């Protein structure tokens, strides 16, 4: 079974934060096999639609969860449908960093915006029609743990000081962003969703650091995460290659909190290294 | 819509019209949150986003039901279970002989459960005033209206700065503080306890400041020792009025000592020193569990 992470919580009871976020981890599916259901459909499309969405993140200054909550809004919803066309695949995606740009920001872009970024291919009235359509398509389950805010947790309980306060922020930037790196170039393959999210945050967590750590944080066993990180190798292999991106800074951002940024990556190439090996 | 016949109008919330309504088939009463969504720039608002699918996750005994969500043109409409009034037009009609002191046990330790169990799932709920809280004719008492509510996360980053209606806002909000999470609910349930027990506001401030005065002028204006960072604080000033603590019989006559106890942790200057809601529900308080049914 899964060991409980969690510290002694304040605020509410430890056990059932925990077995909550657990159940969170069942309820929302993931189907590595959804393009199956769109034959004119290729996972490098899919590469390309998310990649783009960390663009635009990183031009607006969006969080890297508002990122994470829209790569899951758009795998669920493409697994609900069939059929999709290409032409079609700019609106699903911006209009699913739109809806999670709206649960997310505190002053997210406007409507103008998210359109102004497709570059015409997308209108205002068309994104507000694809959010409804995705919305309803998801049934309106738009809370999931995303892979990076177990990322978060993991980063929180590694360095627990005295306090045993998780919820105020004390882990450090780096290690933060370049597990965060090596999530970024993962996600960008259909197949990452063959593993939980909080399981691809263990693995690219052990891929920096240790065993020893790894289980600390997350209370897996090696078992459980061996697949995972077998099959995240190669990208930690490229990532490592070419070298960790530095901390960005951001206008009107404070460098303390700049970390939570998304940042883009012309990464595609790295994604074709990474799968060449295999 | 077909299947649900309005009967009149409740009143506005957070965000659009909330109507009483039957369903037709089952003949079921219920509230139905109308969004008209032609008005609206950004399409599906935030607020409505948030709500729904915070509503989706939280399903307790103190939380009113979200029982569907419909979308017809240019309309969202959010079908909830139907109570029966505010606490507000409540207190205020028994305001001249008050309200009876079990009451004020059921409905506080109710308000607490909801307010545990929001919390346990990482919802904020920002909005904790009693025009959104429903208390039914069997006496229940729920939250509602998750307009404004967040999800937190592990760790918490620097969410919207200006939460809460007024009378029921931290001071650490006032403040300006970087980081707020649970405690921000806590002390509104604190304003509320004494606005049922004093049949008036605790804090009912005209302004921002005014409020955060309000608060100096009842618990003694912080300092360093009883709230370490204060000084600190983007909007401190070093020129605010040197407040003593009134007794806790002052300012709130009715209550026992125990009463006393539970408001004084809850309205704790340091969100970090504040109760939870789980201790709050463990405090000697809540050893006679009444549940009286309402005038109404
Ligand atoms: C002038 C107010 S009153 O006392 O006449 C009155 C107040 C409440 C209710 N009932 C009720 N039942 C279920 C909901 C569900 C939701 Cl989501 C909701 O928002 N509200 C209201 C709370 C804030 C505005 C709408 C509900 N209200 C009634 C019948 C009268």
């Amino acid at each position: 079974s899964r060991g409980s992470p969690l510290p002694v919580l304040s605020w509410a009871n430890r056990e059932e934060v925990w077995k909550i976020m657990l159940n969170k981890e069942k309820t929302y599916l993931r189907d590595q096999h959804f393009l199956e259901q769109h034959p004119l459909l290729q996972p490098k499309m899919r590469a390309i639609l998310l990649d783009w969405l960390m663009e635009v993140c990183e031009v607006y200054k969006l969080h890297r969860e508002t990122f994470y909550l829209a790569q899951d809004f758009f795998d669920r919803y493409m697994a609900t449908q069939e059929n999709v066309v290409k032409t079609l695949l700019q609106l699903i995606g911006i209009s699913s960093l739109f809806i999670a740009a709206k649960l997310e920001e505190i002053y997210p872009p406007k409507l103008h915006q998210f359109a102004y970024v497709t570059d015409g291919a997308c209108s205002g009235d068309e994104i507000l029609t694809m959010e409804l359509m995705i919305m309803k398509a998801l049934k309106w389950r738009l809370s999931p743990l995303t892979i990076v805010s177990w990322l978060n947790v993991y980063m929180q309980v590694a360095y627990l000081n005295d306090l045993h306060e998780v919820l105020l922020p004390q882990y450090p930037q780096q290690i933060f962003i370049q597990i965060a790196e090596l999530l970024d170039l993962c996600v960008l393959d259909v197949d990452c969703l063959e593993f939980p999210y909080g399981i691809l945050a263990a693995s690219a967590l052990y891929h920096f650091s240790s065993s020893e750590l790894m289980q600390k944080v997350s209370g897996y066993q090696w078992c459980d995460i061996e697949n995972c990180v077998k099959w995240m190798v190669p990208f930690a292999m490229v990532i490592r290659e070419t070298g960790s991106s530095k901390l960005k800074h951001f206008r009107g951002v404070a460098d303390e909190d700049a970390h939570n940024i998304q940042t883009h990556r012309d990464s595609l190439d790295l994604l074709d290294k990474a799968r060449a090996k295999k | 819509m077909e299947n649900f016949q309005k009967v009149e109008k409740i009143g506005e919330g957070t965000y659009g019209v909330v109507y009483k309504a039957r369903n037709k088939l089952t003949g079921e009463v219920v509230a139905l949150k109308k969004i008209r969504l032609d008005t609206e720039t950004e399409g599906v608002p935030s607020t409505a986003i948030r709500e729904i699918s915070l509503l989706k996750e939280l399903n307790h005994p103190n939380i009113v039901k979200l029982l569907d969500v419909i979308h017809t043109e240019n309309k969202l409409y959010l079908v909830f279970e139907f109570l029966h009034q505010d606490l507000k037009k409540f207190m205020d009609a028994s305001a001249l002989t008050g309200i009876p002191l079990p009451l004020i046990k059921s409905y506080l330790f109710q308000l607490l459960q909801g307010l545990a169990f929001c919390h346990s799932h990482r919802v904020l709920h920002r909005d904790l005033k009693p025009q959104n809280l429903l208390i039914n004719t069997e006496g229940a008492i729920k939250l509602a209206d998750f307009g404004l509510a967040r999800a937190f996360g592990v760790p918490v980053r620097t969410y919207t700065h200006e939460v809460v209606t007024l009378w029921y806002r931290a001071p650490e909000i006032l403040l300006g503080c970087k980081y707020y999470s649970t405690a921000v609910d806590i002390w509104s349930l604190g304003c509320i306890f004494a606005e049922m027990v004093t049949r008036r506001a605790l804090f009912p401030g005209d302004s921002e400041i005014d409020q955060l005065f309000r608060i100096f002028r009842t618990l003694g204006t912080p300092d360093e020792v009883v709230w370490p960072g204060v000084t600190s604080m983007p909007d401190y000033k070093p020129s605010f009025p040197k407040w003593a603590r009134q007794d806790f019989s002052k300012v709130v006559p009715p209550l026992d000592e125990d009463g006393r106890s539970l408001l004084s942790q809850m309205l704790h200057y340091d969100p970090n020193k504040r109760i939870s809601a789980k201790a709050a529900l463990a405090h000697p308080f809540f050893q006679d569990v009444t549940k009286p049914v309402p005038h109404l």
